[PDB]
RNA sequence: UCAUCUAGACAGCCGGACGGUGGCCAUGGAAGUCGGAAUCCGCUAAGGAGUGUGUAACAACUCACCGGCCGAAUGAACUAG
RNA sequence: GGGCGUGUGGCGUAGUCGAGCGCGCUCCCUUGCAUGGGAGAGGUCUCCGGUUCGAUUCCGGACUCGUCCGCCA
């Protein structure tokens, strides 16, 4: 849900037809003034590919940086990361089928 | 027509300058009018005016302001147009406009707000708290052209009553202070001006001009309100502590010493109030910066910095009195800085420079800051020699020489030594004799009324006739 | 203010306009923004005259102006001369110049007190300048640039000169004119500063492509704050 | 932004059409054949390409 | 002319066809300009594209400094020497053909112009009028 | 050549379009609708272990089926003048 | 214009889908009519896509080079 709040915030700033660098400066100023929604964001924004990046706590003090598409839901981005996981497994099985004949 | 939501702003809940529920701020990125309010405006014409004001290009902004003014001028037909919604939106945009580089934008915006106050009197009461501080900041802007018209209009708005103008300073003083704090502490050069469209310099220049206005306002606020220090001490401390006001005291670079002068006035005013004595840290920070400024003056910039020098010395003399020359004690190398400053300063003399130097001497003599014979006299003698060679080429020459003599004569009196007496006589003779046309300038001769006993001067005239 | 203005796209305002303390001259074929800049900034105290000199839209390079007097070339017609006589105040004197170089804005760089001219002007024209303008005259070149009007912008407070100017020439000209001079550029690096902009005691008007450091140099040297 | 209902009303006439693949004619959205003679009233139609 | 024109120009009698060599009036170190093209000229069978006063041309430096030779550059005609009529009906002409060097936007490569220039050229190009000594 | 048809057909409106059951595998999830197989009953006038939209999965909407109005022919595929 | 083939380290050159040698010179050792020896550096295998598990290697396209054939009275 908090990722959806961050997305709604960035999309509301986008829908004002505001300049991207002014949006990044607004994120920096609100991070300095201690807004949580701003402080969850990482500043090199990929608005050219409609993608933001967000910091999530690994343990419920280390934070991980995850890229979120603005045109899909947060659950839909999670399903994309699951899909990239699932495609990686099939290539690994193809490698395991390769190993014996290749090394022979 | 207008789309989007300022979701980030809702969380912050800081209205900056504004007290009516809309954030009003100088920085370009935020404080922009919310899209929903913009749609709520009464007429389409007004909405278009707002979009144009938002656009960066100046010709477009100016055209929109001209249109808005025309609408306000025809107030009777358009009274419905200007509502609370218009005023809330205007207040947010006005703040950005007053910091604009272009003077016309600044002037027009100020004129427009004043017109609104006159026309909508008693209905802008809710918004007076937001508008009045900004209007005043404009009236205390270094440029004469923006300030003078704005003040005249304000006076006219209040029916030419001096009391009302003074009252305004008293009534919104807390708010006026908040504006100053925001410029000095909250803002930075980058926040005020966009980096992409401006250089490292210029951005600095702009910030400095805006901050100077804030300081001028602060000085005015202090003069107008006697009790300001006591009521707003916490706010005052934060503004004063920040180095931004003090960074203005740099003479190495910068177009004018006018901003630097404004800071000097503030330090003096604070000392008169006793705030500087009361708070030691603020005073020490200010003093050290002032000492650094003395080093900045150099041969290359001496012509540029000459008007400000009499003022600098005068402030130093007043500060020295505090704490028995405590100000010199703060810096280990202060004496060296002063000596260097004096050496650079003597080469170019500006009106009133000598009086300042004597004042410094008067404060320092009790505590022996400068050796009278080993250190001070050399300074005096060299000075007269310099004055004579470029003499009276200059205009104030007559006034400048007169000053030297009056001051030197006083300095000499506190010697009780032969060398000083000898120097005075010899120098006087040289100054009159090589001269230029000292007698010819009657004023110069009058101002320099005499330097010695009357009968002896006659004996010397006798020698000139007796000479080969 | 150094006011950003174009003449229909042209960033050279000194070519199409002549600004003094007492009056202003603008070309007849001008845009609404170009007229509105002078009308807003100058106000109603100072007359603005829409004029044509010798049948040409260029008026700043054709004429040399002062608060006491105005100089016009020989090719200026009687209708234009009478219109300038009616539109201008009674204080200024308008006198035709009969001289071969004939482009007085290029030839003459002048202010209220002191003037720089082309070295090769005629002595009658020099005496005519000294009579009508009441201005002391020096024949000098700015680092070998004979067109001192095109290559210098001058006012009472200060002056802007050509960027590629020798420093020795800078203190020589500064001592000769009794004003401080700065070498600088206008209109995104254009060398012709006098053709680039017009200035007086309280106003400077320049092209839109004049950058912010250049505008800061302008307001610093002309003390417009 | 126009308005959502007003964008719907304008897109009813400007965007919710079909295009004949042979002669590029702008056609009713529920049409089955092109109304033009030059393509021979063909039934090769496609939806008009939307944005987004 | 074309792009850098400040206004329009009345028709001046064309005096400089392709292949004409004119004097190089400015101080850029070039001695003559050789006209190879006229900007804005029309198309007719066998007709040479000709230039008049105030026109922008494409030219090569045939004689001058070697860093200016052997390349094409824009030029502006400032003296025509073929007599043309104004709308006040005087027929006038200079005694030589002369032009200056410029970029495609029209600002001069040089800095000063020797000799007279025409007012029909000075009105149309402001940089030429800026660096021009005398305008007739 | 197949089908439907005064025991009410095809268009157009309006209403329902349900339970066992989130049927079995498989997935971090997939409940009619990512797929693999099966694809059966009840209540019925009638409703697919689903025609699409559809959500992370739901939820929701619509279908092909049955009903009121209409009262009479109509739908699909193909052939050749 | 078209066809056919070609492209490897600073240079030349070997490549079956699983980049070596020689020459230039980096260092060290070694000595007239100046050698030899030993460890070195050196590639986006012309480039871009697909196949494979991995392409110098297979395929498609582009660039480049080298050959061959081409107008009229
Ligand atoms: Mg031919
Ligand atoms: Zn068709």
């Amino acid at each position: 849900p908090l990722i959806e709040e961050v997305k709604l915030a960035v999309q509301g700033l986008i829908d004002q037809q505001m300049d991207w660098n002014t949006i990044e400066k607004l994120i920096k100023s609100e991070q300095k003034k201690g807004n949580r929604i701003a402080q969850l964001l990482n500043l090199p924004l990929n608005l050219k590919q409609n993608k933001i990046s967000v910091k999530l706590d690994l343990s419920s003090n280390e934070k991980i940086n995850v890229t979120i598409d603005l045109g899909l839901s947060a659950y839909a981005n999670a399903t994309e990361y699951f899909n990239i996981k699932k495609t990686s497994a099939q290539k690994q099985k193809k490698v395991e089928k390769n190993v014996g004949k290749a090394m022979k | 027509s207008f789309g989007g939501i300022n979701t980030f702003q809702q969380y912050n809940t800081d209205l900056g300058l504004g007290h009516n529920g809309v954030r009003i701020s100088l920085n370009y990125f935020d404080g922009l009018p919310d899209p929903s309010l913009l749609n709520s405006l009464y007429s389409n014409e007004l909405k278009l005016i707002f979009k144009s004001l938002l656009k960066r290009d100046e010709t477009t902004k100016e055209k929109a302001l001209m249109d808005l003014s025309n609408l306000i001028s025809d107030f009777n037909q358009n009274e419905y147009f200007f509502n609370d919604i218009f005023l809330l939106c205007w207040s947010q945009i006005y703040a950005k406009l007053i910091i604009s580089d272009y003077k016309v934008i600044r002037l027009q915006s100020h004129q427009i707000t004043i017109m609104l106050v006159k026309s909508l009197r008693k209905k802008i009461s809710k918004f007076l708290k937001d508008f009045i501080p900004l209007i005043l900041l404009g009236t205390c802007e270094l440029d004469y052209s923006v300030s003078k018209p704005s003040l005249n209009e304000l006076t006219e708005c209040f029916n030419k009553d001096p009391a009302k103008i003074n009252a305004l300073w008293a009534v919104f003083q807390e708010q006026l202070l908040n504006l100053v704090k925001e410029i000095v502490v909250n803002e930075n050069e980058d926040t005020i001006s966009d980096e992409r469209y401006s250089s490292k310099e210029e951005s600095e220049f702009r910030y400095h001009r805006v901050i100077a206005s804030a300081v001028l306002l602060l000085i005015k606020l202090f003069v107008h309100n006697k009790d300001v220090s006591e009521r707003n001490s916490s706010s005052l401390k934060v503004i004063l502590s920040d180095e931004s006001i003090w960074k203005l005291l740099n003479l190495k670079n910068g177009q004018n010493t006018n901003a630097y002068e404004t800071v000097l006035r503030l330090i003096d005013v604070l000392y008169t109030r006793g705030y500087m004595p009361s708070h030691k840290n603020i005073m020490k920070l200010a003093v050290k910066k002032l000492l650094k400024s003395l080093t900045h003056i150099t041969s290359k910039n001496i012509l540029k910095v000459c008007p400000v020098l009499p003022s600098i010395l005068n402030l130093l003399a007043t500060l020295d009195d505090y704490e028995d020359g405590t100000i010199w004690s703060y810096d280990k190398s202060s004496k060296e800085k002063v000596l260097k400053f004096l050496s650079v300063s003597r080469t170019s003399p500006s009106p009133g420079f000598f009086n300042a130097v004597f004042a410094l001497y008067s404060s320092t003599k009790r505590h022996s800051f400068l050796d009278y014979y080993l250190e001070w006299l050399p300074f005096w003698q060299k000075s007269v020699q310099r004055l004579n060679e470029k003499g009276f080429s200059a205009r104030n020459s007559a006034e400048v020489l007169n000053e030297f003599w009056t001051n030197f004569l006083k300095f000499a009196e506190d010697s009780s030594e032969e060398r000083v007496k000898k120097m005075v006589e010899s120098e006087i003779f040289n100054s009159l004799s090589c001269g230029k046309s000292l007698s010819e300038y009657t004023k110069l001769n009058q101002t320099l009324s005499g330097v010695f006993p009357p009968d002896k001067w006659e004996r010397e005239i006798e020698d000139y006739f007796t000479s080969d | 203010m150094a006011t950003r203005t174009q003449f229909e796209n042209s960033n050279e305002i000194g070519v199409f306009s002549k600004l003094t303390n007492t009056y202003c001259l603008v070309a007849v074929g001008g845009s609404e923004n170009f007229y509105s800049a002078f009308e807003a900034e100058l106000g109603d105290a100072i007359p603005i005259v829409h004029t044509t000199i010798a049948g040409t839209r260029i008026i700043g390079r054709m004429t040399a102006g002062n608060r006491r007097g105005l100089l016009v070339p020989t090719q200026t017609t009687d209708q234009e001369l009478q219109h300038l006589r009616n539109s201008l105040p009674d204080s200024v004197k308008i006198q035709r110049v009969e001289e071969r170089l004939s482009a007085l804005g290029n030839v003459i760089c002048c202010n209220d007190y002191v003037a720089l001219v082309h070295p090769d002007i005629d002595r009658e024209t020099e005496e005519l300048i000294s009579d009508v303008l009441g201005v002391e005259v020096f024949r000098q070149t700015i680092s070998g640039n004979i067109l001192v009007g095109s290559y210098c912008s001058l006012s009472n407070q200060g002056g802007l000169v050509h960027p590629q100017t020798s420093v020795q020439d800078q203190e020589e000209l500064s001592s000769l004119l009794q004003v401080p001079l700065v070498a600088g550029t206008v209109n995104r690096g254009s060398s012709v500063v006098g053709a680039g902009m017009v200035v007086n005691d309280y106003l400077a008007v320049t092209g839109l492509d004049t950058t912010a450091p250049e505008l800061s140099v302008i307001e610093s040297i002309f003390r417009l704050q | 932004i126009i308005e959502p209902s007003l964008k719907a009303l304008a897109s009813k006439y400007n965007c919710d059409k079909s295009v004949c693949r042979k002669c590029y004619a702008r056609l009713p959205p529920r049409a089955t054949n092109c109304r033009k003679r030059k393509c021979g009233h063909t039934n090769q139609l496609r939806p008009k390409k939307k944005l987004k | 002319s074309g792009n850098g024109a400040q206004g329009t120009k009345f028709r001046i009698s064309l005096g400089l066809p392709v292949g004409a060599i004119m004097n190089c009036a400015d101080n850029s170190g070039a001695r003559n300009l050789y006209i190879i093209a006229v900007k804005g000229s029309g198309s007719r069978l066998n007709r040479l594209p000709a230039a008049s006063l105030g026109d922008m041309v494409m030219a090569t430096v045939k004689k001058g400094k070697p860093e200016l030779r052997k390349k094409v550059m824009p030029a502006i005609v400032v003296r025509q020497a073929k007599s043309w009529r104004r709308r006040d009906g005087v027929f006038l002409y200079f005694e030589d053909n002369a032009g200056v060097i410029a970029n495609p936007k029209g600002e001069m490569k040089g800095s000063a112009i020797t000799g007279p220039v025409g007012k029909e050229c000075a009105d149309l190009w402001p940089r030429v009028a800026s660096n021009s000594g005398v305008v007739v």
